[PDB]
């Protein structure tokens, strides 16, 4: 099977800064899909095929990476963008990176 | 119809074997090459059109077999690369006409590896 | 046996051979480019598309200096930043598929230069015969 | 690739009987000419291989009329009218249209005792 | 647009069987696959199975075989050839299956694969 | 001579990828048995009797069968032509009527239906009169709408359906694809060609090989087989939604039949319209089946298990299961045989397990008379019954598989049959081809001038 | 801004400019002349009508002395009753629309004279190369 | 027909001249009788076997003329 | 004719706020290039008018980065990030595709007190 390790588990930031979340796989040579899930709502597609944004997604969500290292960078954070982020490759999902307010 | 002789070849050695054409002109006739294996029988290797200067090969033998020809002296050279012990066969020069049959044939230059 | 030379006089046989050897058998690609109730409409539309493509290429070749010539010569010089490779390697080593993907950015510039060259050649010819 | 097989593989046939060997083509062998470019080969041992007949019907000059060949595009065969001692050797079927040129296996006609 | 309406929340007993109706509307339902996925609280996501509604060829996860069945219902009237219904019947309920079940559809792009999930369902809450 | 003057060249061999329509070319031997017997004996050009491929040299073209457009044009053309071969036939609107059905005369055991003897009113040549008439329908074509019972046909809820004229045969004839002017068709020839990537030995050709169009779901029949060894093909093997095509080396043989000796009977629905009904079952009631050789099938599964262990690791437990479920003609094995559509249960082949180190299999078959292939809105057809016992023999060229897996790292890899899209059956015969567009106007430097 | 010169290199932009300035941008009207189930038949019929018109004009231009030339020169003199206007006003003042409606009666005479000129030029060329 | 005429030396010419000589076995008749007596229908059915040979010779002639012209302008 | 209007007509904006003025196009402004040829003009009083930015996105060299422009073919607008005293002047919207070239009205940004 495919095991996806997703880190950092909890990322505490303030708005305006840049977030970086990296997903490690077991096999290489495939794509990576990045989902946004706010609290108490429906999940949302952000990134498919490791670098392409979904429809209705602003350009501040950038994703890249290759092989095993898969990077998701969110520069210029918003008050709304604080949520949970998942990496899904095929049917094997990640566990979740929570994005928290720092004070 | 003039050829080379038999050889004693190490594995991993590049050897060029010639049969030079005499009498008949290079602008008319086109050579080929052959293998006489005791298991696969006869196999085709390649060809030369010496006017144009480049033809194709059998797809097993590309890379190893390179065919050059000197049209002035009319000397037709093979070249093999990284030979194995499997190439103990008899190699036949041959001559073709356009939409034509095999006119002449060589005796054979065995490569005993 | 048919013979391997019948490959080179065949259609598109020189596609892997060098650029200096495809010019002899260059007319076969020129010749086999043209000749070759809903199904009737599909086949009719494909055939008129093929002859429109051939006629577009003949018109684009005729407004240069060679209306009915397979090989041609012009009067515009090569900017060295186009391909910066000497004569012997682009006529004895390379194939046309590799050559097409090395000058693929610069082609419209070349066509504009050829159009300017034929235009100034026509006005110079008119000025030369005007005095007689 | 348009490799062929040869049915049978060895026929010891007495001096004066009819021998018939077939070669079966996977793909059809038809050129723009229309004539099926297949050649029939004989090779006496330790020599250069000759040519038995041409396409199906024409015959190589310098060969007697004890050889005949038949076929209709898909599967081909021969008929030898009378057997000699020179008819000992290895026979082949050869293709002339598609690349690489394929061969048959090779048959060895023998004696009966 | 593309809409994926589900059925409401449901309360079931252990040993029972639940049926969830993912109604899809807005595209040609006879073309694109439907997937089913479930959010277990404090355990993550887990895939369930896919269904191709042209015939109804389905596949399921390995650790859910013998427990889940999926069917579909096409639309047969030529005046509304677009809408369609997917059905998931999940049997052998335990208290471990208290979760939130989603139906999804593929990305609509010709470059995206099969598992990038653009459109989502509203969310069926299942409490055993 | 440090200056170089640019020269144009018209008729240079160089291509770029494009997509266009392709006209089909059926062989003229089918014209010798004329008069609309099979489709495209009139709507299709005869071929060149001299096909001539031209083997290229030192050339590399990237092939990709999954993003091919020619298979999509074939899937459109077969549907459009198949609809164009039903418009002159009789529409079966007036037969959609209340049926009064009973069991067929048989020692009924109280565990099977499978035949129904249905009497109903039907119009005649004249408009005024009417006639009581009986027929035999299968159980998959009647539905109990709610004494003897009272049924109706299943297509009556949505759409009346044209029956197929028995002058029109269903059997495939080989369809060639001759490229039009300006374009060309390449062909891979590499025996180890995976399906995606460079084929380092290509050959242009003006018209493709013989493609006989079969229609089959679980395992494709009469499909050009590979030469060196059994091969598998995919797009991403670690993906689940994509099928895993398999092409054999040795054709395993299947024999299929229908033992019931029917009797075709003509009913005149209307003037100039005749309806063909199953009149009587003389002989004996015996279920339709298929047979394959058990030894060759075990050997052929041994070959495909030997091939599948490369992509998955040498220590795995490959096992085969039956279909997961769905509609009828994706679980069962669908095909046509003499103009009558079988549906054959294939659980008897797909149960095994495989660890790292004479007889014949029977398998039952069910028959529908109405069919709905390609799943349109309001078009089915009524395949008329055929006189006498029929049987047909076919080589099995390959089969279509499907992997599954959710989680929990087990060493097994269960494979199941597929089906679904009809296009996969074409992607096993157009894999080696690609269409290209000639751009014959290239430009290059050499030393020359033009004389003023 | 695009620029007003892009009007003149545009299609038919020189239609109001003088006759001495339309000859530079004369190739755009030549180029945009060719390229550009009942509806399929209408569009197909219109497209083959356009290419038949272009091929008729190329054949009528090829039987004169200029098969592939936009500008040409001939060997027949102007009868003075045709237009009786000097050179400077018909190449710096007038437009082509006005010129076409001043010689509209005399055009078939001109085409017959050109056909006679090319015929006698061909027989004179054959007589010149016959002696060698 | 225009493409087959253009790959010879006359792309837009009704009358033309070439550079290949007549083999005498083709028609073996002198100039005055094949330009003052015969009609074209009779001439077409007297050389109907030899036409593809003539077209191949014309193609070879134009090919060697093109390479000779390229060799002549190459030295400048 | 493709005359335009300017909404609003005069905005006294304090030194350090965002000002935004829109111009609405009757016909679409699309060239064969694809880029909408519209220019933004500023003219300080008693001078020659400058150029603020190019098409929508490119910028005239010798102009600071306190200017940005947006639009999607039909209706266009600006955003000025910070206000100076030189930003006093008259602004215009200009078209570049169709003849005659049209203008906007002209806006005069003022001071607040
Ligand atoms: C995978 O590929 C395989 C290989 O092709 C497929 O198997 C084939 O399936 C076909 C079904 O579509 C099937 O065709 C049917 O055959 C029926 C059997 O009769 C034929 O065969 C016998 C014995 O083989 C033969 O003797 C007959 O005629 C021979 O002689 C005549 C001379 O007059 C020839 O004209 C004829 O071509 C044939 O020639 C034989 O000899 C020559 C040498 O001289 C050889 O060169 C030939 O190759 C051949 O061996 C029969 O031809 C037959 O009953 C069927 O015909 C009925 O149906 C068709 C419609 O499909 C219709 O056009 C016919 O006219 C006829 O209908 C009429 O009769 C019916 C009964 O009375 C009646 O109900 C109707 O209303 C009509 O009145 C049809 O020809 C074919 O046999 C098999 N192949 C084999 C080897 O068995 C397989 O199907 C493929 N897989 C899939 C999934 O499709
Ligand atoms: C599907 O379902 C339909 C009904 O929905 C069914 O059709 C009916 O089949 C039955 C047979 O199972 C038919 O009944 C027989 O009909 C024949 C023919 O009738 C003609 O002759 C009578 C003579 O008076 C005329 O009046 C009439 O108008 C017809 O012209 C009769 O001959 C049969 O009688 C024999 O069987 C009786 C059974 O009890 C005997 O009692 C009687 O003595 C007769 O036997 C004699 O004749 C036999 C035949 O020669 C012979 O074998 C005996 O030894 C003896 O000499 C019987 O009435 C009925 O008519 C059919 N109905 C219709 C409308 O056609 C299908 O058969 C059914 N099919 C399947 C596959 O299930
Ligand atoms: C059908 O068959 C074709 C082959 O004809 C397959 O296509 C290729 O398959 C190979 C392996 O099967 C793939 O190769 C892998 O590529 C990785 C990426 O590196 C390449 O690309 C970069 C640029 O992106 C180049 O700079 C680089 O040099 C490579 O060319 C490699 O990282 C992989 O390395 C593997 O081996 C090393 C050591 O051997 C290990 O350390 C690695 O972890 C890894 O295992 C590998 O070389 C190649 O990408 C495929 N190409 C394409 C176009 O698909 C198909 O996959 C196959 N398809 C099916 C359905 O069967
Ligand atoms: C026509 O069809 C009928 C269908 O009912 C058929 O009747 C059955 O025939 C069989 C065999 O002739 C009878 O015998 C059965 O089969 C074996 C014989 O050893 C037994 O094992 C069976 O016992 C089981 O079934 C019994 C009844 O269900 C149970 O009581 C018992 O405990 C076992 O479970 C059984 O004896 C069978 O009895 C009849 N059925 C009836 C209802 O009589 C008939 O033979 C067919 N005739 C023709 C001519 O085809
Ligand atoms: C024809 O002209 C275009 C325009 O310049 C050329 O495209 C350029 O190609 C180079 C590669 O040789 C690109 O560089 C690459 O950029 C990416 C960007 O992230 C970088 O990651 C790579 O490492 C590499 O440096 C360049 O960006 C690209 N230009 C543009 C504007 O995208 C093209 O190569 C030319 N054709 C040929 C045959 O040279
Ligand atoms: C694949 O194989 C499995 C078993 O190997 C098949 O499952 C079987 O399905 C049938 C019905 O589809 C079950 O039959 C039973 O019939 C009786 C009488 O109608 C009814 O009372 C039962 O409720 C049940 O329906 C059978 O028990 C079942 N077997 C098992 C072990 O569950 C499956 O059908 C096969 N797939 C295909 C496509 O054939
Ligand atoms: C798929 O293949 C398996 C074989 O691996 C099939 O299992 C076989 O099932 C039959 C009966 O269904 C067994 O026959 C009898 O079984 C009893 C036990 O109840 C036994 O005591 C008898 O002696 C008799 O053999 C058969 O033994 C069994 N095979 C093995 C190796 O044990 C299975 O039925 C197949 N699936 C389908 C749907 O056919
Ligand atoms: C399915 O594929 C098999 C290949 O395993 C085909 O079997 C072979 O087919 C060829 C020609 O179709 C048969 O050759 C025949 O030889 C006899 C010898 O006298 C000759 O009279 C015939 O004209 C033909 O050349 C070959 O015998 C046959 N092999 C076997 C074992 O039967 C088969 O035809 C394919 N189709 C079907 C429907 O099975
Ligand atoms: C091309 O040639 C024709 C043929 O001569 C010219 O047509 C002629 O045009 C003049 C006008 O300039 C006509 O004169 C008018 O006649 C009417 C008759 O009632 C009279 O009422 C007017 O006052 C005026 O005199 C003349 O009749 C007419 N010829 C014929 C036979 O109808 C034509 O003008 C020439 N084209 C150009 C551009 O000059
Ligand atoms: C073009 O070449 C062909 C090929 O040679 C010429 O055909 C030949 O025509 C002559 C007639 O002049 C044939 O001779 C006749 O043969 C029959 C055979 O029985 C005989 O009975 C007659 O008395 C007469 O001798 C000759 O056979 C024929 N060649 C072949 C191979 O059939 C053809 O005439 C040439 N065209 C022209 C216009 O000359
Ligand atoms: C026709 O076949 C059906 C199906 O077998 C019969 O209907 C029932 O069959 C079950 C056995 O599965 C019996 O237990 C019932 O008693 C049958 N119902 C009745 C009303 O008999 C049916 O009997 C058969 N015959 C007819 C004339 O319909
Ligand atoms: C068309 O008729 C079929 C046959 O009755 C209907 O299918 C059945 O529908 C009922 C209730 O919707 C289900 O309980 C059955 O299981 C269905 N049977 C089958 C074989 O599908 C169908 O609903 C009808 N459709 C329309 C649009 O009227
Ligand atoms: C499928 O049917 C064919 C034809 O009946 C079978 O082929 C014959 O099989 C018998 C033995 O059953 C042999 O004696 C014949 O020599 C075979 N003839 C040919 C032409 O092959 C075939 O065996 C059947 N296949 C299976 C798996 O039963
Ligand atoms: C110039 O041409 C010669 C062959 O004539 C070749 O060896 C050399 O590499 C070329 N120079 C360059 C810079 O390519
Ligand atoms: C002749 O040309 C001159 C200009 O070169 C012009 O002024 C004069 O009017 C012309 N004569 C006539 C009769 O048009
Ligand atoms: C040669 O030409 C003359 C006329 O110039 C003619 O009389 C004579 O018959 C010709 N000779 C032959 C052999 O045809």
């Amino acid at each position: 099977e495919i095991v996806l390790t997703q880190s950092p588990g909890i990322l505490s930031l303030s708005p305006g800064e840049t977030a970086t979340l990296f997903c490690k796989a077991s096999q290489g040579g495939n794509a990576m899909t990045w989902y946004q899930k706010r609290r108490g709502q429906v999940p949302r597609l952000l990134i498919y095929d490791t670098s392409r944004r979904a429809s209705g997604v602003p350009d501040r969500f950038v994703g890249s990476g290759s092989g095993t290292d898969f990077f998701l960078t969110i520069n210029k954070l918003d008050r709304e963008d604080f949520a949970v982020y998942y990496c899904q490759q095929f049917e094997f999902f990640g566990l979740g990176s929570e994005l928290e307010v720092h004070r | 119809l003039q050829q080379s002789g038999a050889d004693l070849v190490r594995p991993g050695a590049s050897v060029t074997l010639s049969c030079k054409a005499s009498g008949y002109t290079f602008t008319d006739y086109e050579m080929h090459w052959m293998k006489q294996t005791p298991v696969h029988g006869l196999e085709w290797i390649g060809a030369i059109v010496p006017e144009t200067g480049y033809t194709a090969y059998n797809q097993k033998f590309k890379g190893k077999a390179i065919l050059t020809a000197d049209k002035s002296s009319n000397t037709v050279y093979m070249q093999f690369r990284s030979l194995t012990s499997e190439d103990s066969a008899v190699y036949y020069c041959s001559r073709l006409k356009l939409l034509g049959y095999f006119d002449v044939w060589g005796t054979g230059t065995t490569v005993t590896v | 046996a048919v013979g391997i030379g019948a490959v080179f006089l065949g259609f598109l046989g020189a596609a892997g051979s060098t650029m200096g050897a495809a010019s002899m058998t260059l007319t076969v690609q020129a010749r086999n480019l043209l000749s070759g109730t809903v199904w009737g409409i599909k086949q009719l539309q494909a055939r008129v598309l093929a002859v429109e493509r051939y006629l577009r290429d003949q018109q684009l070749l005729g407004i240069w200096g060679c209306s009915g010539k397979l090989i041609c010569c012009t009067n515009v010089p090569w900017n060295s930043s186009w391909s910066n490779r000497n004569l012997s390697e682009i006529w004895d080593n390379m194939t046309w598929l590799q050559w097409d993907k090395e000058i693929s950015n610069y082609t419209q510039i070349i066509y504009g230069l050829l159009e300017e060259s034929q235009n100034q050649q026509e006005k110079n010819e008119q000025d030369l015969l005007a005095l007689d | 690739d348009v490799l062929m097989t040869q049915t049978p593989l060895s026929l010891p046939v007495s001096l004066g009987d009819q021998a018939s060997i077939s070669c079966k083509s996977s793909q059809s062998i038809v050129y723009k000419d229309g004539n099926s470019y297949l050649e029939w080969y004989l090779q006496k041992v330790g020599q250069s291989p000759k040519l038995l007949i041409y396409r199906v019907s024409n015959r190589f000059s310098g060969v007697p009329d004890r050889f005949s060949g038949s076929g209709s595009g898909t599967d081909f065969t021969l008929k030898i009218s009378r057997v000699e001692a020179e008819d000992l050797g290895v026979y082949y079927c050869f293709q002339g249209t598609h690349l690489p040129y394929t061969f048959g296996g090779g048959t060895k006609l023998e004696m009966k005792r | 647009q593309v809409q994926l309406v589900q059925s409401g929340a449901v309360i079931k007993t252990p040993g029972s069987s639940v049926k969830i109706s993912c109604r899809a509307s807005g595209y040609n339902f006879r073309d694109y696959s439907i997937h089913w996925v479930r959010l277990i609280p404090d355990k993550g996501f887990e895939w369930i199975g896919w269904i191709k509604p042209l015939w109804g060829a389905v596949s399921y996860a390995r650790q859910l075989q013998g427990r889940v069945s999926m069917t579909r219902q096409l639309s047969q009237d030529p005046d509304d050839p677009d809408w369609g219904v997917a059905y998931m019947e999940f049997s052998g309920l335990t208290p471990a299956d208290t979760a939130e079940y989603f139906c999804v559809r593929r990305g609509s792009c010709d470059y995206c694969g099969d598992f990038p999930w653009q459109y989502w369902g509203q969310g069926t809450v299942v409490v055993v | 001579a440090e200056n170089l003057w640019v020269t144009v060249y018209y008729g240079v061999p160089v291509w770029k990828d494009a997509e266009t329509t392709l006209f089909c070319a059926s062989d003229a031997k089918a014209y010798e048995t004329e008069k609309h017997n099979v489709w495209a004996t009139h709507a299709c050009v005869p071929t060149d009797p001299n096909p001539q491929e031209i083997h290229l040299e030192n050339v590399t073209e990237e092939f990709n069968m999954w993003k091919n457009n020619m298979v999509e044009q074939m899937h459109t053309d077969i549907i459009s032509l198949w609809d164009q071969s039903l418009k002159p036939c009789v529409k079966l609107t007036p037969l959609c009527v209340t049926l009064q059905c009973t069991n067929v005369t048989n020692n009924i055991t109280d565990m099977r239906g499978e035949l129904k003897n249905c009497s109903f009113n039907m119009t005649t040549e004249l408009r005024d009169k009417k006639q009581k008439v009986y027929s035999l329908f299968y159980r998959l074509d009647v539905v109990q709408i709610n004494s003897n019972k009272e049924y109706r046909l299943i297509n009556c809820n949505t759409s009346a359906c044209t029956q197929a004229c028995p002058k029109v045969s269903f059997e495939p004839i080989p369809i060639h694809y001759c490229a039009p002017a300006g374009f060309a068709i390449l062909k891979c020839k590499d025996k180890k060609f995976n399906g995606t990537g460079p084929c380092p030995s290509v050959s242009t050709v003006q018209c493709t090989h013989g493609i006989k169009p079969v229609v089959s779901t679980q395992l494709l029949l009469n499909g050009s087989l590979a030469e060196e060894e059994v091969m598998i093909r995919s797009e991403n093997i670690t993906n689940n939604a994509k099928n895993i095509l398999v092409q054999f080396n040795t054709p395993v043989q299947i024999n299929c039949t229908r033992p019931n000796n029917n009797t075709r009977k003509s009913i005149r629905i209307g003037p100039g319209q005749a309806f063909y009904a199953t009149g009587d079952i003389i002989g004996d009631i015996r279920q339709a089946h298929c047979n394959v050789s058990k030894a060759t099938w075990n050997e052929t599964l041994g070959k495909v298990v030997k091939q599948l262990r490369k992509h998955f690791g040498n220590n795995t437990i490959i096992r085969f299961a039956n279909s997961s479920g769905g509609d009828l003609e994706v679980t069962t094995h669908s095909f046509n045989c003499g103009g009558e559509f079988f549906y054959c249960n294939t659980s008897g082949l797909f149960n095994s397990t495989w660890i790292s180190n004479n007889d014949s299999i029977t398998l039952p078959c069910r028959i529908k008379q109405i069919i709905n292939m390609w799943q349109r809105i309001g078009q089915c057809m009524y395949a008329p019954p055929i006189q006498g016992v029929i049987r047909c023999v076919s080589n099995i060229t390959g089969l279509i598989l499907t992997r599954d897996g959710g989680s929990t790292n087990s060493t097994t890899e269960t494979f199941r049959p597929g089906g679904g899209d009809m296009r996969d059956n074409w992607r096993s015969e157009l894999y080696k081809y690609k269409v290209v567009k000639i751009e014959p106007l290239g430009v290059a430097p050499t030393r020359c001038k033009r004389r003023v």
